[PDB]
């Protein structure tokens, strides 16, 4: 028991494409003469961009923040840790998800479409008949290559640009009482207690009192 | 594991208390949220971020929470009120997990 | 002296993606947008099995061909299918008019009763 | 966002159940969700959730071992499976969002729930 | 945003600017007040005129198009007719939606 | 008004300009200065024939 | 860029006369327009202009009250209203473009212009 039917075989799949064959029964995706389109959602993966943050003054990821995209490490004398942020996680994962139901709503259900047959004194019409068939195929194929070649640069820049704003930020809150050495972290100028980096990482920094 | 007071009765148009008392590894160091569950009815959210009630709950519903207990106050008591009200906190030290609370059965006389 | 640092995610994914400006960039997270993947059958759709002919055709089938006596019985349908190697057509030589019509007729309809119309 | 769950299920001791719960709008979901069940006559429980995009699965300690929640992205579908069945799980099994992509003690969306018996 | 100036470390507008879409305010003995910026706010205006303009040439104006009639004979002709303008209507439907949502941002 | 993005939807903006028009006057009425052919219960067949 | 106006027009005391102005390119513009008027024997006179994208428009205090200046952007025109006309109105009338966005004293191309009689 199927919903969709090629005459190679029955089709089980909620995705927007398919490279079956060009004649379906029933519901059925796309068909596109495409062999792969995997659309990006993480950033670049550096286990061990336009804006510099990310492969630029910071050179590597961290694999113990399983929590999140972007955060924070922290060293003191309680101890050291990672946390992530979750604000700015939230809002890239909104943006992500947004932009992912977006490229799926475009692009249109396959109904019925079988073939038709015509006799020996009719090769001008199946000649047209073809030639509508082919061209369809290939400007939908053409659609869907570039749409997902340009989303894919968009988003890395997008990651690349959200870490560069964290950094900022950060950078802002403590002008005078940190020391920039470089690599993506600040040296403190005085002591630092748990308090004062939930403060710090929170956004509510106190600087004239330290 | 949460505590709370088996059961609470009041006369209409008064105001009543319910505590949510626990330790310093569930409710000491995380928030606490407030439901309110009527018969064959899934439990509705009042009360999150221990203070803060989401939209198109009633101004007299009000929450607050003081070293390892927490506390739920409502006001202007009505007969469609009676119904059990749990609390709900994220315990978190050898595997988190949403712990509610015993519950609390509010009747109104 | 007390640190505090930024940086971001990396795990151990191997999916790597194309881009107009590179190629084979491995990433975080990603996920497939294309299918290519069948069960290699022909399968009822929708609670409704279809109508295989086999040997005969549409003009061996609504004619009456002798081979085709196994198809006397069916009704309705959910699509008909048809096989290369289905040639027990018209027996007596002959034209067939407007064949290709009465196909392109027959591809819209689910069902029909057979009565006789001159016993 | 509304949530509906399966129908209600009867089965044997020592068999395995799976129930689902839809979610409406966009196939794709920036916000957790987990499965919460409730006795006759007692509090609610919490069994476990899902995170979106990283995929990671939370379960509490009680049910460890015997529930497995996945996720159908593409469908908008949640999946939960309960093996091992008892006399004790028979209950009332709910679906409910969170505010955020991280499973936390609040939730604000709860579905209609199903029924499950032995 | 990409560069964190709107609604990042100046958090909201002013509606006291009225005579263009970036300016300062200033403050002295003499007394306050705000003033826009000639330069930026025509550089910005010229591009998009160009951009909208852009948008408008790149599409040209239909002209005279109907229907076909066909008998009861004639049904493939009639499916090809009816396949052909439901696929053009279609590709310029994305088209034209696709464009607009990635020119707005 | 609001304007949509592919990463987000219903964005106010300060100005915006619309693309699209959904109006007419529901009327049928001469191009350029010259009056239609209404043919009425006619066809072109008994247009041409002459039906009486 | 080149700044036609429609014909001429003779009318009658107590009226309202509608002139228009359009300007070759593209439809829409990057520079503001004003209107201009002239007496026999006598100097120019600036009723007011029409800014572009903002919309804003400005008037004289000699014509306030009775002259409406609008803008069709996708026709590329620009049209002028004066309402209560009387005897002294009639004049040769031009559209005048600026350098640039903002009104000012700087018209560095003008239209060939229309009569108005009473
Ligand atoms: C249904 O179709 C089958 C073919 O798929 C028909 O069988 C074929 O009938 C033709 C009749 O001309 C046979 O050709 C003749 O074969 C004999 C064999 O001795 C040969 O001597 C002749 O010169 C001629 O070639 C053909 O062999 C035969 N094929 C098979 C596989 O049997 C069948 O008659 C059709 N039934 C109908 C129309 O009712
Ligand atoms: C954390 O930041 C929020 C943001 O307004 C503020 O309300 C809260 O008081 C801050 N908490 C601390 C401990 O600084
Ligand atoms: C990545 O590591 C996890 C455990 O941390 C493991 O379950 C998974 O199989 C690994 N992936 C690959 C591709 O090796
Ligand atoms: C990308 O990887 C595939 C698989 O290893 C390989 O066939 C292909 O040549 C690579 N592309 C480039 C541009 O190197
Ligand atoms: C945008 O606004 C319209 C009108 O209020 C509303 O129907 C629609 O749901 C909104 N879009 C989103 C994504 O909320």
């Amino acid at each position: 028991d199927t919903t969709c039917q090629t005459p190679n075989g029955a089709i089980n799949t909620s995705l927007p494409f398919q490279n079956i064959h060009p004649v379906t029964i029933g519901e059925c995706p796309k068909y596109v003469k495409s062999t792969k389109l995997r659309m990006a959602t993480g950033l670049r993966n550096i286990p061990s961009g336009l804006f510099g943050a990310i492969a630029g003054f910071i050179e590597g990821g961290w694999t113990g923040m399983i929590d999140g995209w972007y955060g924070y490490h922290h060293q003191n004398e309680q101890g050291s840790g990672y946390a992530a942020d979750l604000k700015s996680t939230q809002n890239a994962i909104d943006g992500i998800t947004n932009k992912v139901n977006s490229v799926i709503e475009k692009m249109n259900t396959q109904f019925t479409a079988v073939g038709k047959e015509f006799s020996h004194l009719e090769r001008r019409i199946e000649n047209l008949n073809k030639k509508v068939d082919d061209g369809f195929i290939d400007i939908w194929t053409y659609n869907a290559e570039l749409l997902v070649l340009l989303e894919n640069e968009r988003t890395l820049d997008y990651h690349d640009s959200n870490v560069k704003t964290l950094y900022e930020k950060v950078r802002s809150q403590l002008k005078n009482n940190a020391k920039e050495i470089g690599n993506g972290c600040f040296e403190f100028y005085h002591k630092c207690d748990d308090t004062c980096m939930e403060s710090v990482k929170n956004g509510t920094y106190d600087y004239p009192k330290y | 594991v949460l505590t709370q007071p088996p059961s609470v009765s009041a006369a209409p148009g008064q105001k009543v208390t319910i505590s949510c008392s626990g330790s310093s590894s569930n409710i000491g160091n995380d928030y606490v949220s407030w439901y309110q569950q009527l018969p064959g009815t899934a439990p509705k959210l009042l009360i999150y971020d221990n203070n803060k009630r989401p939209s198109g709950i009633p101004d007299r519903f009000s929450g607050s929470k003081s070293g390892t207990s927490a506390t739920l106050g409502i006001t202007g008591l009505q007969t469609g009120d009676e119904a059990n009200y749990y609390c709900a906190t994220w315990d978190r030290r050898p595997t988190a997990y949403v712990v509610f609370g015993g519950g609390t059965k509010l009747t109104v006389l | 002296s007390d640190k505090i640092c930024i940086g971001y995610h990396a795990n151990n994914s191997t999916d790597t993606v194309d881009t107009v400006l590179e190629k084979n960039v491995t990433v975080t997270h990603s996920v497939n947008l294309l299918e290519n993947k069948h069960n290699g059958k022909l399968c009822k759709l929708r609670g409704v099995a279809p109508l295989h002919l086999g040997k005969c055709n549409i003009a061996g089938w609504l004619l009456g061909n002798p081979e085709c006596e196994s198809l006397a019985t069916a009704s309705s349908w959910s699509y008909i299918v048809e096989t290369s190697s289905s040639n027990n057509g018209t027996c007596y030589p002959g034209d067939f008019i407007n064949y290709e019509e009465l196909r392109e007729q027959l591809s819209s309809v689910s069902s029909f009763e057979k009565f006789e119309i001159f016993p | 966002v509304q949530l509906v769950e399966s129908g209600a299920e009867v089965k044997k001791p020592g068999s395995s159940v799976k129930v689902s719960c839809k979610a409406s709008g966009g196939p794709f979901r920036s916000y957790a969700i987990s499965w919460v069940r409730q006795a006759p006559g007692q509090g609610p429980e919490w069994m476990g959730g899902i995170i979106p995009i990283f995929g990671t699965t939370k379960y509490a300690p009680k049910f460890q071992g015997r529930v497995t929640i996945t996720a159908d992205d593409f469908a908008g579908t949640v999946y939960m499976e309960l093996s091992s069945l008892r006399s004790e799980d028979t209950a009332m099994y709910y679906c409910a969002k969170h505010m955020g992509y991280q499973v936390r003690e609040t939730m604000d969306v709860w579905g209609k729930g199903t029924t499950v018996t032995v």
